[PDB]
């Protein structure tokens, strides 16, 4: 299976390639978590689709509906198998 | 690097970014994004 | 060379390829890398060929 990577377009972690538009997939996008998400699944043996999260948050709760936002969102509720971004380890998150 | 609860995915994972560190791959990458392709000397 | 790292009104450099440009490119000596940073990016060209 084609695992599912969330992450956010921020230089220089994650950015279109000014040609992207002659490219498909993965090779659209460049950067520091681009090489790094190479070398894990390397190192691991999976194959898988860079998806950027739809909301551009990190990940936070709301304080009303309690739902948590951004890439800790799309791993928390299912929708994404790992995040590979410039992600800082906070408690909150560690929690969830 | 996160994952979802309990993932198995997440021990390998782990293991990967720790060899990365002491291989010195972490460190090139940042020299590469940030210094190598750097505009100001 | 320290005389030549700290300045910038004096223009230098090496071979567009070869020995000297990859010792300057590797160096972890950090007057070396001072000047490998400046020569990277000096415009027009500091290179020859
Ligand atoms: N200043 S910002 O852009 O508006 C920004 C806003 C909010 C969270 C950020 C963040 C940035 N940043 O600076 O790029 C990096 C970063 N890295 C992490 O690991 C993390 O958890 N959260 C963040």
């Amino acid at each position: 299976r084609t695992v599912v990577v969330t992450t956010i377009m921020e230089s220089p972690y994650v950015m279109y390639k000014k040609n992207h538009e002659m490219f498909e997939g993965n090779d659209k996008y460049e950067g520091y978590c681009v090489d790094l998400a190479s070398e894990i699944a390397k190192h691991i043996g999976i194959k898988y689709k860079i998806a950027i999260v739809p909301d551009g948050k990190y990940g936070a709760r709301d304080a009303d509906t309690k739902i948590w936002n951004g890439m800790v969102g799309e791993l928390v509720y299912g929708k994404a198998e790992i995040a590979i971004a410039p992600l800082t380890i906070t408690l909150v998150r560690e929690e969830v | 690097v996160a994952t979802p609860k309990g993932s198995s995915l997440r021990t390998p994972v782990n293991l990967a970014v720790l060899k990365l560190s002491e291989a010195g791959v972490l460190d090139k990458l940042k020299n590469k994004w940030w210094y190598d392709k750097g505009e100001c000397g | 060379a320290e005389d030549l790292a700290k300045q910038t009104e004096i223009a230098y450099g090496t071979l567009d390829s070869g020995s000297t440009k990859e010792f300057f490119r590797r160096s972890k000596i950090a007057v070396y890398e001072k000047m490998w940073t400046y020569m990277r990016s000096a415009e027009p060209s500091v290179f020859t060929r």
